[PDB]
Formats: C-alpha cells, structure tokens, sequence
C-alpha cells in the first residue's frame, strides 16, 4: 500500500514541536487551505478596443476556476514577465494536488487608474468551459450572442472607479454537479463541460467609444484565492515540477 | 509459530470471499487500498423512478481483463488501463458476446444511470522465485484531465494511494473503489446531455515498478487476472434495450 | 515527492524525513546495507566518502 | 502458525538492537553465548583521577572486520583471529587513518586506561541453499599462553561456551564479552610497567566447523562481517595523545 | 506465526513416539488413518492356559520393510503389498536370521496363537521439490477374497479410509490397525484345523496416487521405510519352539 | 550455542543415582575442588652443590604455582621417571581446564633423611616468573644478586631436620592482581610476568661446605595441592590429551 510502514528503523531522539512556527513566529502553517486564501495573480491583460463598443458591450470576459487559467506566457516578443519566470502559483500548484473541488472564489480585480469610467461585473453561471483550449481571457469582439453584452438576471456588481478602482468578489458555486473537475480539463462528456468553471465572469466598462481611447492598452490585473467554503476532494499525486531557479537565463 | 507441518493438504490457510454464487480464494493477505471514503446512497437527490440494487446478480465477481506479464516488459511499463465500469462491459463485448449474456451486467442493458461502489481484485500467479513488483493504482475520471499522459507514470501513481503486487509473494491486491464522479450517476448508453465517454468514472492502471527477474532459465511468464465485484450499487431510470450500444472499442 | 513539492511553496523547513526502501527480493535473495546519514557535508565533501 | 502470507513487505519479524544513534538489524534469533557474568565497575579501586564512561559514542556500533567465506576453506581454518579491544583500533588504523577520526575511538586517543564490557555481533548473509557453519569463540588473553597453538582448533573452542553460526540459517551470532583480565584495566598506550600486548584482552576467533558445501553451479562465497559494541565501559586516567602510538599492525 | 527464525537448531518443533525403548521423530505431522474401533481384549472366551502380553518388548518399533519409488513407476503401481502380523516374520526370516533372534518376535516363537493391535507407520524422505503421493491402505483378510485382484487399484482403497502420503510434504502416515478377522485369534504355527494363509490377518498396500514428478536434473529416487508397533496385543498357548515353521516366502 | 540441547531422544528409563560414590563408598566425589587438594608430586631433585656455599646460599629455588612446574622428564640418560612415565598429574590437569586462579598453595617439602642439617625456606611475593622457560626448580650457583642467599623481609620458615624431615607450608596469595594466569605462560606484558607465580620459593641449608659433602645428590621430592582458598577462574577447553597407555615399551 502507499502509506504503509513496515519497520521503522528509528535513530532519531525526538524534537521538539514547534506548531508549524506557531512557537516562533506566533502562526500554525500547518492547515494549506488557510494559505489558499492569501491572494493570486489570476491573469493580466492589456485592454484592446476592436469594435467601437456601446455601454453594454463587454470588455473581456473569462472564466472563473480554482484550478487556475491556462497560463499565458505571452507571445515570443511580448511575455508577461511574471508568468514567463513565476511559472504558475501557489494555488493552482496545490490545486494540482486533488481531483475535485466545491467551493467559491474572490477575485478583486484591479482597474487601471487613469480611466475614470464605470465599470460592470456579470457572473454568468450558466456559460460551459469548452476544453481546455479557450480556458482564458477573451477580449470579446463584435456583439453577435448575448455573450458580447450585459443581461439582465445573471448577479453583477458596478465599481465607480472614481471612487475605488478595485472591484472586490465572491463568485459562488452554482453547479448542478457533486463537486467540479480540479485538474487540466479536455472535455469528454458534452456535460462534464459544465463541470469545471463556477461559472463565466465578464468585466466591461460603460465608455462610449469617445471615451475608449483613453482605456486601451491599459493594464487589468486579476487576483483570486479560494475562498473560505472551499473544499478539494481527492487526493491526486503531483504531475511532474519544472524547477524554476534552474530556468535559462536573459543572456547579455 | 515457525512449526511447518505440510501434509497432503499443503500448509497454509485459505481465506475466502464468497459473494452471490462466486466464491475465490487467495492464499495471501490481500493488500487493500481503499482511494475514498464508501459512497452515500443518493438516489434521492435525482430519481423519481424505480430504482433497486440487484444484489443478487451485479454483486457477483467477474473477470475483466488477464494478460501475460513477461519479464521483456521494461520498468515503467503499463499492462493494463483498465477503465472499470466500460470494462465490464467492454471486456465482455470485446470477447463477442451481448452484454444481456452476462448476468452480471444484464440490467445495464436495461437502466439508464448507474450508481455504486466498485471492488476490483487482481490476482497474480507468479513463483516465488520470481522478483518483481505491479502497482495497481486508481485514477477518477482520468480522461477528463487532458496532462495525465504525463503523470501516467509509476513515479506518479505511488503518491495516490494504490495496490501493491509482489511477484515475489504472489500478493494479491483488492481495491475498494466508491463512486465519486463529478455527477451523481453514471449513464449506461448516450443521454440527452452527454455522449461521449459513456459509462467512464475513470482508470485502474497496472504500471510495473519493477519487471520480472530471474535464473535465464527460469519461468518467463506471469500470468495476471482481474475480478471486479460491483457492490453497493444502484441502478434507476428504467429504459428500453434497444437504445443500448456497444461500448466503446478501446 | 508529495513533500518535495508541498514543501517548495515554504521557504523553511525542519524535522525528520523518512525514506522507505522496498528491496524488491524473492526471500531467497540475501544481502546486508548500510543506510546511513552525514550531517554537515558541504559539496566538496560531498566526495571522499566510503562506507567506513 | 503456519500459515505463510508473504506481501510486499515480506513475511517474517525484523527484530532491531539501537544503541547510541546506530539502528541494526538481524531477521534471525542471535545465538548468544555469554563467557562470563557481568563485571563490577572496579575504578574505586584504582583511579583518583577523573573516571567517565562516554555511552553516547563508545556504546556505538562499529565494525572491525569483514572477510569472504569461499567454499574453498577447509574444515578447520581460521577466518579471522580478532582481537577485541584492540581490533576495535587496529582496523580503523588498518583502514589508513587516525584513531582520532572515529567516534568510538576517541576517548582511547586521551585516556590512559580501559575498562568495560564487550559486545560484538558476528552478522552474516549466506543463502539459505548453502550449508555450512562456523563457530565464534572468544578466548581470553590468548596470547600469554604459548600452548595455544595447538589448542586453536574447533575441537578445541567447542568445549568452552561458543556462538555458531549456521550457513543454511545465515543465523547471527551475538557474543557478550565482559571484561576479566588478571588487571583490572587495560591500558591504551605504552604504561610503565608494561609496553608490548598492548590493549589485549583476548581473541575472538572464528574457526569453521563446516565448509560451505552447495552445487558446482551454486553461490560461491559467503562474506560476513562483525560489528562490535563495547558498553559499560569506563576510561581514567586522562592523558595527552601525542603520547599514543598507532596499534601493532596484527 | 509467519516469522521464520532458523538457527543451527534448525526451525521447527520435533515431536516424538517412545514406546519401550524405541524413539523416533518425525517432523510432519502424520496422517492417521484407523480402519476399525480398539479391539476387546477376548482372552476371556478362548483360553484357559496363561495369557500374557510382552509389552516390553513386543511393543518395541521395528522395521519390516523399504523401498525405492523412482519416478519411474506408472500411476498404479503397487510398491509393497505387505501382510502385517507375516511381514513382521517373513522380512526377518528373509533377512538370513531366524525369529528368535529378535526380541520383537520372541514371543511368536512359543506362543501357539496370538492377537492385538497393531500400528503401522510409512515414514518417508522425499525432498520439498518432488511432487507425488502414495497411499497406504489397510485390507482385513484380503487373501480371502478372490476376486480383490479387481479391487486392488487406488480407485478401490481411496474408498475405504487411508492415509495419504504426499511426497511433496515428506509427510509421514501413521495406520492403527485393530484387530479383526473371523477368529478371535491368529495362529503363529500349523494348527490342527488350518495350516495355509498362517498368521494373516490382512494386507497393508501402498498403491501409488502420483507418480513423482521432477526437473529432468532432480533427484530421481524416493525411500520409503515401514515400522510396526504391536501393542496391546496378547498370546495364548504356550507352545515348543521346534514346531514353528519359517513363514512362507512371500 | 554450547550447552544447548536441541531435542533430546530420551530412551533411558531413570538410573538411581549414587551421589558420586556416597551411596556406595561412603564419600562424595562430585566436587572436583575436593580432590585438587589430595597431594601431588611436584618437583624432584638431586642436590648439586657447585660452588662453596655459605651458611646462608639458597640450595634451590622454585617458583610456586598451580599449574605446576614445566615437566622434566629429565636428561635422556637419567630420566625421572614418574614424569617420564605418569605424564603432569591431577593438578596441573584440571588447572589446564580453567584460565584463571586466586588462591592458596600448600607444600610439604620431603628433605632427605641421612643429612641432620637445619633447613630455611624463603617465601618471595616480589618475583616475576619470566616465561615459561625458567619455570623449574633451580640449583643456584655463586651469590652475584641477592636471589643467592637468605633475606631479611621475606617471610620464611626454617625446619630442623633432627627432629622432622619434612617442613608443609601454605604459600599464600600476594599479588596485585585480581587473579593470575593459569595455562601455560609466556609473557607478553612485562608487567603480566607478575601475573603467574604466587611468588618464588627458595629452599636452603645452613651447612658449611665441609657438611655440605653429605647432601650431594640427596633427592629432595616436593608436594602440593591448592589450599582450600583456591578458586579457579574462567572456564577453558583441554588442549590435546596424550594417551599413557599407548607410550612406548623400554624394549628388551
């Protein structure tokens, strides 16, 4: 079996507990979920007006996961640093680690300041994942679905930039599912599409296109941690590390 | 202790595991790994229609899959993923018969969704002067996730909890596997919202951590048969046989 | 391992590890080894060592 | 009883024997054969000066001496006439290096003199198809009587209480060996009154009462090798080691 | 249990059979096998000259015979259809030496008739690695049933009790066997109302069940020795020696 | 292991036990000790004057040890013949059994009677015993250290002759040692050298040289046995025996 021990051969005197630093620095490390919850460069982006978008139009859209989206170096000229060097994160190298979850997300999303326009946020529980492929942002284009545009019953909230610009939130679990798929997702199953994503956030500022100059190319980073209700389920070994310090370097 | 007294009946005890009308032995402890907690029944939640266990026909023990295990196979080297409810069906279809043949599996070819515990033994006959060592390891819904191909590898499978084979000891290996699957149930033929991956909650996979070593005269082979007891099982949804296809070749 | 990894995401660490060794063997195999532990090797003493 | 249920794990018990930080162990039952009853401390008797046994590092484990067995030896002939306090020192010296680098050795490089009990293992790994047996016989002061040239055989030493150990078992044969000496403690460095027999106690000597014997095709050599505590030790007389000379070469 | 721990001793236990001053061991357990409940004593209904058991020394263990079991001999194959109160006699008398020579027998020399139980062990040595198994079956009066020559196949005695002796175990088969026959007691001489079929109560016969089976470098050759025990027997008739005759050759 | 008994095949119906001898004789012979105290031979000697002894020169000079005197068969032309014929003793063979001794010695030397001389005997705790060579009766020749003559400390004792030829003593047990060697002894240590003879007998007769000329090649035979203090050490295996019987014929 995997966890069996069939004859310890003890050499140790026994040390001293410290509580997981607890004895230390004055806090347990012990429980992994409690550090789930520090917060995670989710995804960045820079804002890419295409059409002359109206006040409904959705800026960027992406969908919601634990697991962490598809990590997105950047192309060849322009990598985004961050994820390019920090390969992946913290939560998504322990979601790594289980198979199935059933929990809510936080996000707080951190607008560029220099805009000062309104800004929306839907949560679209009903949009599927559709492989793995097309797990991240999405700057929208032309209004051609009702994907493109603000709807009326799905959850939002609106930031006054003006105000704050960081729109902080709690994406909640609305699955018919026991518990969603954890791991890189290909979809198998038409239905286990629905099994993955809590749902399918959409981010859009309500400028006229006037107005949308000023926004484009602007950073909109992304954070998210797991949200106190979450609950991994499986245990799964890891795939295999890649180990970061021994990445190549820049070379003058 | 240490008193061998071998007579015409051989030496040790024989432990058994009868079930419906199939009992089997095994000279050896089973080396039980159980992936998770056994299942709740939840018929509840999603079926209004007639549901019943058939305790006395699905819980009967049935072969699955066997296959030669010679000492040529390198280290990491798989001998079987087996997917397990599809193997039951698929291994039957496979050795071209109906599946309403089977009297384990007759009422899959009737029920729409299927539920339940699995147990899935897989004996081995290797001499003891054979060395070498399976790994039986149990992955949930391992098609879902599209990076398997790479962590489908013995380094990868011993974190997870898994079954240990000696071929040294001959050991035999239980597996106790409770239904966990995204969605409550598993369909038994296309459904209005899936189709694919029909009947799939996911992988028994038998790598070799390490390949069979003896005298270069010795015995090659090592013969391996897997049994699978399909429990605390529930079927609902009662529906027509006609709809039912042949599983999925693999 | 699971705390080789579990284990990257700390800069610290401390206690005891414990590496099981199967020594695959039919019971008629028969042998002897060592398992031992050198606390405080730098790299270049890393070499010159030898069961004694 | 009797009923064998090999795993992965193997079958049998694996009984241990920590010491100080030295973990090591024997599948089978040792063969203990004590010479002598345990001996009284004796340093009131001849040490004003600081006594202090070192049981952190002197009580360790430390091996002396390991040699192969061929089938080519005939019945009586020696393997290995170890001397014990001595060996203990000789084989590091032996190994090229100082007494100094060794942990159990340490406090013999300062203090003037020894005392204590002996312990030593004569561990061993012959197959179970060989068939063989030595003896391990400790025999005290050997070297201040001339005529043991001729008692030196296995004849000879079976008489007085010996350990053996039996090729076909691979069995362990422990060996306490408390200390008795016509003086009470043996010093580590030339002293005033003596100079040669330096920390000579005895000698444990391992003459074979059985050859191994096996096929023409079978597992030739049969190594062994003898680890040996040295417990209720106590050291006086502290001294400077420059004054330490290397052991005779044996 | 499960924990092995040879020494020189070896493993396991060794029980014991003394009887007057006759020992012998065997390791396996034996497979006993009693035909008939211990006989009633009868001295009662058919004697008035004195009666004495010789249980100091009738009673002794003592061969009767041995035999090679090659591999060779073919599935059915009779290795000894031994009479017993006859073969006690005829294997002394067939080994150049007359009955008064053994103090087993002594008795037989004088007494006119005799009666008693008797035990009958069929001790083997055949190595762990052969496979095959004799049986040994006890058969009252058989030469009085013409047509046993039919009968006299391991088909016919695996149907009355017998013992079995599996030459993979080496394991040992005792037999009691009570007395019974048509009259209280046999004859050790000619006597006025018979002369033919003296002193026969019966026959053991070990038929073959599986011939042994073996590596084609193995060791071919399996020996077999049979004891008998006599014990609560009891004689009548004191008689003069001069008119026993040598039993018939057989 | 030795003394092990693995599984033993009993046959023997139970003996009635003799107690050694004391069911029968009258006395016990279990006890070995018992016996190591009936007297043995020890040495032997024709006295040789040499040189023009004094008053006070040691005729001869013996060490005193249990595992007796090294064996002198004596010159081929003059054997002595009880060593020559009824090979070491009692004694000595069972002081071959063990490795160590502290205790007593008794000895009862037998002077020859034509002589009327008084006769001292030294006791000397002080001697080494230097190999096993040099473990024998002496016949000291001039006086050079002070091993020739009598001495002061020395705890002796002196028999007159006229009244009884034949002095017994107790050579008692000073050494500094736990317990003495007990085999045969060939010095390793120099200071092991102390380790073997109780000490060093030296036996002397006050007549002047003109006197002296009657004590030439008088026998002087010499006893011992272990002193009831006596007590043997370790345990130690018989080195090869060698058969009396079997010795060779004188030949006709």
């Amino acid at each position: 079996e995997e966890s069996r021990n069939t004859t310890v051969l003890d050499t140790t005197t026994t040390l001293q507990s410290s509580g997981f630093g607890r004895a230390f620095f004055g806090e347990a490390f012990n429980d992994l979920k409690t550090l789930m919850r520090r917060y995670q460069l989710y995804g960045q982006l820079l804002l890419s007006v295409t059409t002359d978008k109206d006040i409904d139009h959705c800026m960027f859209t992406f969908p919601c996961l634990p697991q962490g989206l598809a990590l997105d170096i950047g192309s060849a000229g322009s990598p985004h640093e961050i994820f390019n060097r920090c390969r992946d994160g913290i939560i998504p190298l322990i979601a790594s680690g289980y198979r199935f979850y059933r929990g809510d997300l936080r996000y707080k999303i951190v607008f560029p300041s220099n805009v000062n326009s309104n800004i929306w946020v839907q949560h679209r529980p009903d949009r599927r994942l559709e492989g793995w492929s097309a797990a991240k942002i999405v700057n929208c284009d032309a209004v051609s679905t009702g994907q493109g545009v603000y709807n009326h019953g799905y959850a939002s909230h609106i930031q006054i930039t003006r105000v704050n610009n960081v729109i902080e939130l709690e994406v909640p679990f609305y699955n018919a599912t026991c518990y969603n798929y954890l791991q890189a997702f290909n979809a198998s199953s038409a239905a286990s599409s629905y099994a993955v994503s809590l749902g399918e956030i959409s981010v859009g500022f309500q400028a006229t296109s006037d107005d949308i100059a000023s926004i484009v190319n602007k950073p909109v980073t992304i954070y998210y941690s797991i949200g106190d209700g979450m609950q991994f389920s499986q245990w799964v070994g890891y795939q295999p590390m890649m180990i970061l310090d021994q990445l190549p370097a820049p070379v003058v | 202790m240490d008193n061998p007294n071998p007579g015409p009946d051989g030496e040790g005890e024989v432990e058994l595991e009868k079930d419906s009308n199939v009992v089997l032995t095994t000279q050896r402890d089973p080396s039980t790994s159980i992936p998770a907690p056994v299942s709740v029944k939840w018929s509840r939640w999603t079926s209004n229609d007639v549901v019943d266990d058939y305790a006395t026909i699905t819980s009967r023990w049935y072969q699955i899959a066997e296959f030669v295990w010679s000492k040529d196979d390198p280290f990491d080297k798989e001998l079987a993923r087996l997917i397990l409810p599809r193997a039951l069906l698929s291994s039957i279809e496979a050795n071209s018969d109906a599946i309403c043949d089977v009297p384990n599996t007759i009422p899959f070819k009737v029920h729409a969704y299927w539920r339940g515990d699995m147990e899935v033994r897989v004996q081995i006959n290797s001499n003891k002067f054979q060395v070498g060592q399976l790994q039986a390891t149990w992955y949930y819904s391992d098609h879902e996730n599209l990076n398997i191909s790479s962590k489908r590898s013995v380094y990868g499978f011993s974190q997870m909890d898994h079954a240990l084979i000696s071929a040294s000891a001959s050991n035999e290996a239980k597996l106790v596997i409770p239904f966990k699957h995204v969605y409550p149930f598993l369909p038994t033929r296309i459904v209005p919202d899936w189709t694919t991956g029909i009947l799939d909650m996911g992988a028994l996979n038998i790598r070799v951590i390490a390949p069979l070593r003896m005298s270069a005269t010795g015995p090659t082979t090592c013969n391996v048969v897997v049994f699978i007891k399909l429990n605390n099982s529930e079927f609902t949804g009662t529906s027509s046989g006609k709809f039912y296809a042949s599983q999925i070749r693999a | 391992a699971p705390v080789g990894v579990v284990s990257s995401m700390f800069m610290q660490w401390r206690g005891s590890l414990e590496y099981r060794f199967d020594i695959i063997a039919s019971q008629f195999h028969t042998g002897r080894l060592i398992v031992g532990y050198v606390p405080g090797l730098t790299a270049s003493l890393q070499l010159q060592m030898d069961y004694m």
